[PDB]
């Protein structure tokens, strides 16, 4: 269950 | 620079078990 | 890591983790060695029988993490890959013999607190360290057992002689290959397991005080079985052809 990371990436 | 950690060798402060690698060491 | 222990803030600041885009999901450890170069297991990108190929495209590079799972924002840093290059022996047909990659990131990270580059060995410092019985340290985000850790663990294992390495198995072991973990006798467990493979096992000078980096999880039989062994590259062995490719 991993946390969204950034769209930028 | 390299191996040489920001938060510890850097501040002179050592990990809880980096001791057990030296004594390891001879 | 099986039967290890989470580790300190800042512990293993090279301490790299192979991130897949989609799924999202942590493809492997690997490691720091300059602004602009992560190294790694080769199988971590290639293992035809199993018919995995990554490619750059494919993933990302999460620098100065602790937490396994957590975007740590303001903590750590995600590149992109420009290149990737596999050993041209790595021999996956057989036995993982030269089981290392290099990965060239699309911008140079900047070192902080949390992230810092480990020293690759010289000639005599690998003389010196790499030594039945002497111990150095894996780190990873892998399974339990053979079970995710919330954050980064930590065990220190003593390197084990070339012949009980050999006679722990039938996979014909070679030069570029090395063993750690205790014997069934000792009193003492601990292993890389899955999610593990194409970490560090570091070691620390006694004579400079520097970190440097003597091994990648490469292969083991399961995880934490008595009588078996965690086998590692031989950084050093394979330093030659390292240079090579940053060089060229
Ligand atoms: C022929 N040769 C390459 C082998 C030798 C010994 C064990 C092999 C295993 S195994 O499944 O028992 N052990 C795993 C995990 C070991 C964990 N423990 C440790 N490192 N001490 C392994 O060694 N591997 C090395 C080759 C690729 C598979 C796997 C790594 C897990 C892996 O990369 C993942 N990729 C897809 C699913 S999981 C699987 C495949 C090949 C093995
Ligand atoms: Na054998
Ligand atoms: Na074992």
């Amino acid at each position: 269950d991993f946390e969204e990371i950034p769209e930028e990436y | 620079d390299c191996g040489l950690r920001p938060l510890f060798e850097k501040k002179s402060l050592e990990d809880k078990t980096e001791r057990e690698l030296l004594e390891s060491y001879i | 890591i099986v039967e290890g222990s989470d580790a300190e803030i800042g512990m293993s600041p090279w301490q790299v983790m192979l991130f897949r885009k989609s799924p999202q999901e942590l493809l492997c450890g690997a490691s720091l060695i300059s602004d602009r170069w992560v190294l790694t297991a080769a199988h971590c990108l290639l293992y035809p029988p199993w018919d995995k190929n990554f490619t750059e495209n494919d993933l990302l590079v999460r620098i100065g993490k602790h937490s396994r799972t957590r975007y740590e924002r303001n903590i750590e840093k995600i590149s992109m890959l420009e290149k990737i290059y596999i050993h041209p022996r790595y021999n996956w047909r057989e036995n993982l013999d030269r089981d290392i990659a290099l990965m060239k990131l699309k911008k140079p990270v900047a070192f902080s607190d949390y992230i810092h580059p480990v020293c690759l060995p010289d000639r005599e410092t690998a003389a010196s360290l790499l030594q039945a019985g002497y111990k150095g340290r894996v780190t990873g985000w892998g399974n339990l057992k053979e079970g995710q850790p919330s954050v980064l663990q930590v065990v220190n294992l003593p390197i084990v002689e070339r012949p009980v390495c050999k006679d722990s198995t039938r996979i014909r072991i070679t030069d570029n290959m090395f063993c750690a973990g205790y014997k069934p006798d000792e009193g003492k467990r601990g292993d890389a397991c899955e999610g593990d493979s194409g970490g560090p096992f570091v070691m620390k000078s006694p004579f400079n005080n520097r970190w440097y980096q003597m091994g990648i999880v490469s292969w083991g039989e399961g995880c934490d079985r008595d009588g078996k062994y965690g086998f590692y590259t031989h950084v050093f062995r394979l330093k030659k052809w390292i240079q090579k490719v940053i060089d060229q």
